[PDB]
RNA sequence: UCUGGGUCGGGGUUUCGUACGUAGCAGAGCAGCUCCCUCGCUGCGAUCUAUUGAAAGUCAGCCCUCGACACAAGGGUUUGU
RNA sequence: CGUUCAUAGCGACGUCGCUUUUUGAUCCUUCGAUGUCGGCUCUUCCUAUCAUUGUGAAGCAGAAUUCACCAAGCGUUGGAUUGUUCACCCACUAAUAGGGAACGUGAGCUGGGUUUAGACCGUCGUGAGACAGGUUAGUUUUACCCUACUGAUGAUGUGUUGUUGCCAUGGUAAUCCUGCUCAGUACGAGAGGAACCGCAGGUUCAGACAUUUGGUGUAUGUGCUUGGCUGAGGAGCCAAUGGGGCGAAGCUACCAUCUGUGGGAUUAUGACUGAACGCCUCUAAGUCAGAAUCCCGCCCAGGCGGAACGAUACGGCAGCGCCGC
RNA sequence: GAAUGGAUGAACGAGAUUCCCACUGUCCCUACCUACUAUCCAGCGAAACCACAGCCAAGGGAACGGGCUUGGCGGAAUCAG
RNA sequence: CCUCUGGCAUGUUGGAACAAUGUAGGUAAGGGAAGUCGGCAAGCCGGAUCCGUAACUUCGGGAUAAGGAUUGGCUCUAAGG
RNA sequence: UGGCCAUGGAAGUCGGAAUCCGCUAAGGAGUGUGUAACAACUCACCUGCCGAAUCAACUAGCCCUGAAAAUGGAUGGCGCU
RNA sequence: AGGGCGAAGCCAGAGGAAACUCUGGUGGAGGUCCGUAGCGGUCCUGACGUGCAAAUCGGUCGUCCGACCUGGGUAUAGGGG
């Protein structure tokens, strides 16, 4: 018989094999369509989820009840120290797909990057790209290099730069810097390639990719939760108290007579550590890192035009389970995928953004900087020292 | 962003945090956190409780 | 013009919020919440500012033994305002009302939540304190 | 050997709510002794004040130390166009 | 019949069918047993479409509407009584459409009801006993096998190894509503009373997340306190977590917060040019618009499928890469 | 329907119902914690069951096939469920 | 419930983890039986002293009816041989 | 020619018995629209243009409508014009 | 075990003209109530369900001076007890 009282089914099939993702670094499954017209640029970046916090802002959507009313708002800090371009890699269209065609690597490559290429660095002699870099200083090699670049000019269509992180500049344990292919979207391929050939071995900061009040897509791996039962992993009803063989289950897997259990039926398995591409996360603040002209410039982070203090986005006692954000960072609206410390791919949108909400200009009023390691009540240490007065530790 | 003061302890309450109580007499209280609010609801006279501002004013601490 | 925003709604069907207008009713047994499509097994729930059908369980015998519309005015479940302040109210409470939003009483004892005030003007007019 | 990661220590953060001891003309009263002084002295006495936002915990999956201590090319199995 | 008018909507007397969500026939299968109703829970299909999209109809002025077409994408709820299926009532709603899967689903539950044994009542029986007549009390076993599904190591290949990648094939997702505006406007004698574009939000669903609010809390963190026990103080312990305040981190909640997209072919339909048929016709050759559809996109997984690039065993015995013969 | 006992009835009942107050995770709607498991390891080590076996759709067929026909297809060995 | 006398080695094993399902305990915001055949299960209540105690009744009961208040520590007083 | 029956109005026109003559080139005592009823409109006979076949009623072949089911599916399959 | 209720009888005081009645005690009745050991075995339709167990375990329960529980001895034997 039919099921009596209808109800929409639990969980989406558009997300499954609900298995542990192969990758850790979230792949960009599609870069935006390079119109050939606008100038060249990078489409993606690779940051790190340092931590959350508040903002306060005046909102300007006329019509709303909240028009010209200061709301608060959660935000993620994605610490994003500049990447280093160490390669380009040409692709060519085929009817089979999109074959990689030619990879030209830079001359010098950091041990940050070289780390990646060995499973055990302690034990290696660190001999990678050793016979490669010989090419970059002779007649023969330099000529072959030029012919490779020329061939890419003749044949290739898509060009991706290879860059990698500056694992050096982070509070993370790891030294093995994440590489990633990032796509150069812009003018003609010959122009496109000579841009990336100029950028080779060079820094690239965040502000060169992204701008403020820009919708971007966060790509990463979800905070993993191990083996989980069907009630956790699918949010199935619990069965009642009296159930004899347990109650965090599904009762009827399936009907008798497709005499197999279907792929659509809810089973217990891996919950979390899935790959996920959340879209439309507006950049409220691209924040300038600590720098030196005479003394430190720690202010330039979490100070606003209306606050004017001497904060950084770092709260008291740091971001928890992370560190100090001593580098440039972006500040997205809302939560994003994954854990603290997780490497996170940003990506420019796939989508022509023209909604009132997606063109809204964000002027921040106040960044909360109170500790997250307990219930914080002081924004800065100087404020605390004022409020408390002197302590026995003096 | 009018920073308010905790009706128990005395600390300031920054926009994000804490909770707002609206008693039927028709007067309102702000609590920094639950710790304050619990002492308030259990009727603890904050001048008796050391860590509050009201106590330390009463006992002339600092200065 | 400007619409409501959702708020943590802590009156499922089965609550007896106290009538806070001068009718003569004391309680308001919420038998249903107006404008709820709802899902299997799920109780219809009315926060503050929500319309509601309401049997009176104790009070005058004119009102008893029939259904009236009503509005929830305070509620003990702490909702979050858009300015990031949570707020709760000490008591759940409402007012008997007609289809078109007018009160059938005349004066509201206690404070009304401004989520309810802005959305219900005739309630707001008879409300002494707001928020 | 971007000298490193680790243990201990030190800060920071934070949780709780002000330790022991000592002192007090604080302390409902009571007692012993007498100089029967009843503010006599001396003792008992919940609690109170002060020292004292003190004490104590705070990565084990918080943050910074570059202070102290050692320890850091070591072992085993592999695989060939 | 529908004032008038067979056919807007209907439809007698007659007639032709489909259907197996009714009940009968029948007894082919199973009596060395296929667990016998209902409810819960969960998935999937069908359409004979209640709503939602696109449309033709009216006895369609508007509003409300019934009739029909494409169409099953997405929905179709909360309760009172009843073991119920069914039924009815209240309430909300956009709508509270209908079914199938061994009358889906007992090694999934439950066991209220049927349907052992204990008992009561009525009617029947001389009686033992009987009763699709009522009542109450009454054991719900087993998975470690194979498959299927869920996730988890691996597998053959590529000389070995690592890299960054492509993408065959699978899956797939968004939903509907309110308010404001249009506007007391069109339409209408009035009564009443729309719609497209905007704008603001919300339902249900999905995917995350923990700044904040809440929950947990054996950091057994820090007080407080019972009975006992270290002669007492101090410091502690025991009482299967002695109890209780408050509680970091961490999990976690429409109980907190964030995000949810674009094309193509066309269907129904309405059209163009235009014969057949010196006219006329959307059609016959030819052309246009066209959708909750379908296919892709995005999104998830990634093939006994490929890719470019790196390094390729100094040695103490080594072993190999090219080249030519 | 009247000792096949009728009508009653305080007290009593691990007896059968119905409502109200209180109270609650019964539920809305699930969540976190603890202990013993399950898990991996050393040692030890059973049983039921077993024609052969074990991927599907449809067909026909003793009228619901793992095996047959026609199609889809098929990749070692395993782990927790 | 904790202790001495006396008695034991945790009931036929150990180690490492802390997943899903369980078994046995706990706690939960707002609501409070909307759950379910049915408040099943758990929760409320609980000791004592002082008040206060209904209908009904076989006058014995009902009755701890219901419904209220108090409770610690300390320092004293008075009353009982 | 308000023809007759029917008055409730049918002078062609809800219906029904009738149902012919004149002018005629020729128009039914009327196919409908519609009217309280008319009116008004609409539906032969003949021309003007154009330039050979035209049109009706049956009948039977293929094709199509009629033609709705639940795991995804079967002229045996692939396919075939 | 320990508690509760407090029947007859008895004392005093007060009233009553008498009959006798009230008030305070004492007294300790009962197939009386709570509740241990004991005896039992309601519910969870809990655990277990190739068990610890061919009927056990946990909480929750009934009863707990009486038709009470219980050892040994002794009697009744199969259409018989
Ligand atoms: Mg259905
Ligand atoms: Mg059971
Ligand atoms: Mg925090
Ligand atoms: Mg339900
Ligand atoms: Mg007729
Ligand atoms: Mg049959
Ligand atoms: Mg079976
Ligand atoms: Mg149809
Ligand atoms: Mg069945
Ligand atoms: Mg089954
Ligand atoms: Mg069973
Ligand atoms: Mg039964
Ligand atoms: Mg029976
Ligand atoms: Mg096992
Ligand atoms: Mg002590
Ligand atoms: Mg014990
Ligand atoms: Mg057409
Ligand atoms: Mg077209
Ligand atoms: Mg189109
Ligand atoms: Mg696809
Ligand atoms: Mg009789
Ligand atoms: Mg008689
Ligand atoms: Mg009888
Ligand atoms: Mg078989
Ligand atoms: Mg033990
Ligand atoms: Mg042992
Ligand atoms: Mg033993
Ligand atoms: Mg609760
Ligand atoms: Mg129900
Ligand atoms: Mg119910
Ligand atoms: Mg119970
Ligand atoms: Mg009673
Ligand atoms: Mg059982
Ligand atoms: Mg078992
Ligand atoms: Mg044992």
């Amino acid at each position: 018989s039919h099921r009596k009282f209808s109800a929409p089914r639990h969980g989406s099939l558009g997300f499954l094999p609900r298995k542990r993702s192969s990758r850790h670094r979230g792949k960009v499954k599609s870069f935006p369509k390079d119109d050939p017209s606008k100038p060249v640029h990078l489409t993606a970046f690779l940051g790190y989820k340092a931590g959350m916090t508040h903002i306060v802002r005046e909102v300007d959507r006329p019509g709303s009840k909240v028009n010209k009313k200061e709301v608060v708002e959660a935000v993620t800090i994605v610490e994003t120290p500049p990447m280093v371009v160490v390669g380009i890699v040409g692709y060519v269209e085929t009817p089979r797909g999109l074959r990689t065609f030619k990879t030209v690597f830079a001359e010098h490559i950091s041990d940050e990057c070289k780390r990646r290429f060995y499973k055990n660095w302690h034990k290696s002699k660190k001999k990678a790209f050793t016979k490669y870099c010989k090419k970059w200083q002779d007649d023969a090699g330099k000529r072959q290099l030029d012919k490779d670049f020329s061939s890419m000019k003749k044949y290739c269509q898509v060009i991706r730069v290879l860059a990698h992180t500056q694992m050096r500049l982070l509070p993370l344990r790891q030294k093995k810097a994440h590489l990633m292919e990032i796509q150069v979207n812009g003018g003609t391929v010959a122009e496109k390639l000579d841009w990336a050939r100029e950028r080779l071995e060079q820094q690239v900061p965040v502000s060169q990719v992204f701008g403020q009040d820009e919708m971007i897509d966060v790509i990463g791996v979800t905070k993993g939760k191990g083996y989980k039962g069907v009630t956790s992993r699918w949010h199935t009803k619990k069965l009642p108290r009296k159930t004899h063989r347990g109650l965090r289950k599904v009762a009827c897997i399936g009907a008798w007579h497709p005499a197999r259990v279907a792929f659509s039926v809810a089973r217990a398995g891996q919950k979390g550590y899935h790959h996920r591409t959340e879209i439309n996360k507006k950049i409220y603040k691209i924040g300038q890192g600590y720098l030196i002209k005479d003394g430190k410039l720690i202010k330039n982070n979490a100070s606003t035009d209306y606050d004017l203090s001497d904060k950084s986005i770092n709260p008291l006692g740091g971001f928890v389970h992370y560190g100090e954000v001593t580098n440039d960072f972006v500040m997205l609206k809302g939560c994003v995928v994954g854990t603290k410390k997780r490497v996170l791919t940003l990506r420019k949108s796939l989508l022509v953004q023209t909604k009132r909400r997606a063109l809204e200009k964000i002027d921040l009023k106040f960044i909360d900087t109170t500790s997250k390691f307990g219930h914080g009540r002081f924004q800065t240490v100087e404020e605390k020292k004022a409020f408390m007065g002197p302590l026995k530790k003096d | 962003m009018k920073v308010e003061l905790c009706s128990f302890s005395g600390y300031k309450i920054y926009p994000g945090h804490g909770r707002r109580y609206a008693r039927t007499d028709g007067k309102v209280f702000q609590f920094l956190n639950a710790k304050c609010e619990s002492a308030f609801l259990s009727k603890r006279n904050p001048r008796q409780i050391n860590w509050t501002v009201l106590y330390r004013r009463k006992h002339k601490k600092g200065q | 013009s400007g619409a409501k925003f959702r708020i943590s709604l802590g009156l499922p069907v089965g609550a007896v919020i106290n009538c806070a207008d001068n009718t003569g009713a004391k309680n308001l047994y919420i038998i249903s919440v107006k404008g709820i499509k709802g899902r299997l097994n799920r109780l219809p729930a009315a926060g503050v500012g929500d319309m509601v059908m309401a049997t009176v369980k104790k009070g005058k015998p004119e009102l008893r033994k029939k259904v009236h519309p009503a509005v929830v005015i305070r509620q003990r479940k702490s909702y979050r305002r858009k300015d990031g302040v949570f707020l709760y109210f000490e008591d759940n409470a409402g007012v008997i009302v007609n289809n078109k939003g007018e009160m059938k009483g005349s004066a509201i004892t206690g404070p009304v939540a401004k989520e309810c005030a802005d959305l219900w003007p005739r309630i707001a007019s008879n409300a002494g304190s707001i928020a």
